[PDB]
């Protein structure tokens, strides 16, 4: 009875986790590459300044 | 990004500035020039009268 009810409670919650993990890992490797390009995108107008500075 | 528009701008303005000066010194420099031709006309007149003086004379 209850028993039933402890091993479904058991088995969906393995699912939620599992699915989420993936889902994590991807969210920080797409982050992780836009603030690359944003490095990237950063230090080129910075360094051209730096040569402008003061002309 | 910002402060490289500021130097833009201000490489702009004394470009301005420079154009300025430059329109006023050529109209200077033209009517100085002009004045300088009319008063060597007006010496070659005052030789060609003070020739006729003299034949008069």
């Amino acid at each position: 009875d209850k028993l039933k009810e402890a091993e479904t409670r058991a088995e969906f919650a393995e699912r939620s986790v599992t699915k989420l993990e993936k889902s994590i890992d991807d969210l920080e490797d797409e982050l992780y590459a836009q603030k690359l390009k944003y490095k990237a995108i950063s230090e080129e107008l910075d360094h051209a300044l730096n040569d402008m500075t003061s002309i | 990004m910002d402060a490289i528009k500021k130097k833009m701008q201000m490489l702009k303005l004394d470009k301005e500035n420079a154009l300025d000066r430059a329109e006023q010194a050529e109209a200077d420099k033209k009517a100085a020039e002009d004045r300088s031709k009319r008063l060597e006309d007006e010496l070659v007149s005052l030789q060609k009268k003070l020739k006729a003086t003299e034949d008069e004379l």
